[PDB]
RNA sequence: CACUAUAUUGCCGUUGCAUUUUAUGGC
């Protein structure tokens, strides 16, 4: 079972936008399915899957995170 | 009035602030507790995990499922966990339910991850009962861990550590949650979600067998490994750690004494608890009790040999000579005296008080100072003749008036090895002290 | 000839018990008998499984 | 000079016990009195450790007469249960011996420990 | 990499043969790589010796250099002086690489089996799976080496041959 | 949850009932 964490949560009301570096830990899955992880991220935040957006991913060497 | 405002702040906002607030050091009389022993004949009991239902869990809707009674769970070394009612204070803990493990719980694949068999191979080590009271996890030297139901004790699920040598050595629940930090002796700390019945993350970076773990409300873990004289504090949500080492050498302690008396070096850190999210205490192999913060590496306050020194052997079983002068000289004075290296330690969370236990026959209670840089005695609890595997404290009373029940599991050998030095009349049982005001 | 399965493992028990007893009464400069007595009690309690 | 003479102090006791633990985890340590004297007269023994509170003391005091004959160093420590916990085993050992091995990863720590105990004697 | 001055000596050929043999190497280029970094590390160590004692350049950069070499582990902490860096040599450098280090740690039973199970991505140093032999494990991470979590020698699923043969034995 | 309702300790030594009670020390 995966666990998505966030870090360096800095707000930015210049775009009314809360930006951060997200890191997912999937111990045995291949990848975390951008749509599925962004809707889980919207769930752990206030709301709006359509208004959350995560874009800069890369899976580190050896898998897992 | 102002007192009701203060009581509403001390309801929860102090504990979410995460500093030591529940001050009852001098408020607590000690020397007249109701110090009842209970004998249970199941062959070196090794753990105690009590569970009290917390009322109105940070909103309302009092607790989770009876309605409002406490519990305790305990673990043998011959593969038997037992569920005790403890709720009736000034009464003995009554045995309720039982679960054993035999040889038939050995699988037949035997060479992979699958330890799907529900009971236990051998040598169950320690338990932890979940704060929502649905499950109790158990785990021992058979590289599994089990979720038992808290009512019929039925193997809900079995979680293998998936390792050649991942013996589970101590479990801890993050309070008011069901995340579980298990401390596996292949130098690693595992995290599990009980309601998801899965493994969140495994976290490395230690250096020897991570033999004790503790946790509190926020996402901290404080673990100690044995033969590396260190203590790791894990902060999960940024994924980093903090390494607090020892560093008390006997020649420098002699420099601190020589202004105007025996003490010795540090074998191994053994036990931990954390008094808040900002200080924790450990107990070592030289009896030393360390009080430690977040900000410093050295000990803030290290109490010396805590439970005293073990008695030297006699004339009669040291050399086998006939003359008492030579069998006196074979004792070598005090030079081969070794301390009562402590075996369990517990701090009530956010409290002025903690307790320590070894096989000196007696629990020792300690009170931190107000400025949080020193601590001292409070008394002595002598009915626990034997080795103390684990202490847990359960409470009752009003917002200010307290009624405590200390539950110390007592065996006649240490919960990992065998390692006795003539333990004198240790009944396997539970020490249970009612202490009030 | 000496040291009089169920006899084999008790022969091994008696063997390392008497080697230990030999170490005791050799290197002790003026030996006592009490450790020999407790070794005797140990080995008789051991063979009392039969 | 009572009977178990080269008895280590606290710091040297602790460093020889931690090198004992990593040797036992590397499977370079043979434990117990008769396995110790067996590897002593096999000839693969780097140095030997003996717990000087055993019941009684002569059961391992047979070992100096072999070890100082065959020129390997020997130390006493103050506690059998300390040596047992440091060997990583459930019962209290009283004697322990590091087998010589050039494929070890602990070789420099072994040699530093050996130099300290040889200057102790 | 760096080529030698006179590479075709029989002495240097027997040198490369012995080092590659008892440390499990793949050609002479590995020897030349770590010999080049050894050469630059003691050529930077000797001029600090030739300059004056307690020149703060010498003091600070010598303590920097030996603080690096103690942490890599080629210099034991009993010899914390700069001329021991001059006394250092190349077998101490290829003793600390991950292949030889895991073979000394056990779990590999031969140096080339150590190299090949490193390259099968089986061995992780603490957290990170490493699939290169020439790694130079530091003295802290010496005792962090065990099999990967996602490896059949660790605690993962049995491998391809194992489950294929288990299926054919189910047939 | 609602029912149906079925009517101190593994061994060894103990205070004490108007059967429980009760805290000690041997494996």
């Amino acid at each position: 079972a995966v666990t998505i964490r966030t870090r360096k949560v800095i707000s930015n009301p210049l775009l009314a936008r809360k930006q951060f570096v997200v890191d997912v830990l999937h111990p045995n899955r291949a990848n975390v399915s951008k749509d599925e992880l962004r809707e889980k991220l919207a769930e752990v935040y206030k709301a709006e899957k359509d208004a959350v957006s995560v874009f800069g991913f890369r899976t580190q060497f050896g898998g897992g995170k | 009035d102002k007192d009701i405002i203060a009581s509403r702040l001390k309801e929860d906002v102090a504990e979410q602030q995460g500093r030591v607030f529940r001050y009852f050091g001098d408020k607590l009389l000690i020397s007249e507790a109701k110090q009842s022993f209970t004998r249970v004949g199941e062959n070196n009991l090794t753990c105690i995990s009590c569970f009290q239902p917390v009322l109105n869990k940070y909103t309302f809707e009092e607790s989770s499922n009876n309605k409002g009674r406490l519990f305790a769970y305990t673990v043998s070394k011959d593969l038997q966990l037992t569920k005790y009612d403890i709720t009736d204070f000034s009464k003995r803990p009554k045995k309720l339910k039982y679960a054993k493990g035999g040889a038939k719980y050995i699988p037949t694949s035997k060479h992979e991850y699958e330890n799907t068999t529900e009971g236990h191979y051998d040598e169950i080590l320690t338990v932890a009962a979940s704060p929502d009271g649905k499950y109790v996890v158990t785990g021992g030297r058979d590289r599994k861990l089990i979720v038992w139901s808290t009512e019929s004790l039925s193997p809900v699920k079995v979680i293998p550590t998936k390792d050649r040598r991942g013996e589970v050595l101590s479990l801890a629940f993050r309070k008011n949650s069901d995340q579980l930090y298990a401390s596996c002796a292949d130098f690693k700390i595992r995290t599990y979600s009980i309601n998801q019945f899965s493994q969140l993350e495994i976290l490395y970076g230690h250096h020897d067998i991570v033999e004790d773990i503790s946790a509190l409300a926020m996402e901290r873990c404080v673990t100690v490994g044995a033969r590396d004289r260190t203590a790791m504090l894990w902060k999960i949500p940024d994924e980093t750690r903090l390494t607090f080492r020892g560093g008390d050498e006997p020649q420098k302690l002699l420099r601190r004494w020589m202004k105007e008396p025996l003490f010795f070096c540090e074998g191994s850190i053994d036990v931990v608890s954390m008094v808040d999210d900002f200080h924790f205490i450990t107990g070592s192999d030289n009896g030393n009790i360390c009080l430690w913060s977040l900000a410093k590496k050295k000990p803030i306050f290290t109490e010396r040999i805590a439970h005293g020194i073990l008695p030297e052997p006699s004339f009669n079983d040291i050399s086998g000579e006939t003359d008492e002068e030579l069998r006196k000289r074979q004792l070598q004075g005090k030079k081969l005296l070794q301390p009562f290296w402590i075996t369990s330690l517990y701090a009530i969370p956010y409290s002025n008080v903690f307790i320590s236990g070894s096989w000196s026959g007696s629990l020792k209670v300690w009170k931190i100072s107000d400025n949080l840089r020193s601590f001292e005695l409070l008394g002595e609890l002598s009915g626990a003749k034997g080795v103390v595997t684990k202490i847990q404290v359960v409470e009752s009373g009003k917002h200010g008036k307290e009624k405590f029940r200390i539950l110390a599991s007592i065996a006649k050998e240490h919960r990992l090895g065998r390692w006795i030095a003539n333990v004198s009349g240790a009944r396997n049982g539970i020490y249970s002290a009612v202490i009030d005001q | 000839g000496a040291e009089k399965k169920n006899k084999g493992r008790i022969s091994r028990y008696l063997a390392n018990k008497c080697s230990m007893a030999s170490r005791i009464d050799n290197y002790s400069e003026e030996p006592s008998n009490v450790f020999g007595s407790v070794l005797k009690k140990q080995v008789e309690q051991r063979l009392e499984f039969y | 000079n009572p009977k178990a003479f080269p008895l280590a102090d606290a710091a040297l006791t602790q460093q020889i016990l931690d090198v004992v633990q990593q040797a036992a985890n590397l499977r370079q340590l043979k434990k117990g009195a008769n396995e110790a004297t067996k590897t002593l007269n096999r000839g693969i023994s780097e140095f030997i450790i003996m717990a000087a509170d055993c019941e009684p003391i002569e059961i391992l005091l047979h070992l100096p007469l072999l070890c100082e004959d065959k020129n390997v160093p020997y130390v006493f420590v103050p506690s059998r249960v300390a040596l047992g916990r440091a060997c990583g085993v459930s019962r209290p050992v009283i004697a322990a011996s590091i087998t010589t091995n050039d494929a070890s990863a602990i070789k420099t720590q072994i040699y530093a420990v050996k130099d300290k105990i040889e200057t102790l004697l | 990499y760096s080529t030698p001055k006179r590479p075709y000596e029989s002495s240097r050929l027997d040198a490369e043969l012995k080092l590659a043999g008892e440390f499990g190497l793949k050609n002479k280029k590995e020897i030349y790589r770590i010999s080049f970094q050894l050469s630059k590390i003691r050529r930077a160590a000797r001029d600090l010796l030739t300059r004056d004692e307690k020149d703060p350049k010498r003091l600070f950069e010598g303590n920097a250099l030996i603080r690096r070499l103690v942490r890599v582990g080629v210099l034991s902490e009993d010899k914390k002086k700069l001329d021991y860096v001059l006394a250092l040599k190349v077998e101490d450098f290829l003793e600390r690489r991950l292949q030889t280090q895991v073979y000394k740690l056990g779990l590999a039973k031969s140096v080339h089996h150590a190299r090949v199970l490193i390259t099968q991505r089986h061995i992780a140093v603490g957290k990170q799976i490493v699939n290169i032999p020439s790694f130079m494990v530091r003295l802290d991470s010496e005792k962090h080496i065990d099999f990967a979590p996602t490896s059949p020698f660790g605690g993962a699923r049995p491998g391809r041959v194992a489950r294929r043969n288990a299926a054919r034995k189910a047939e």
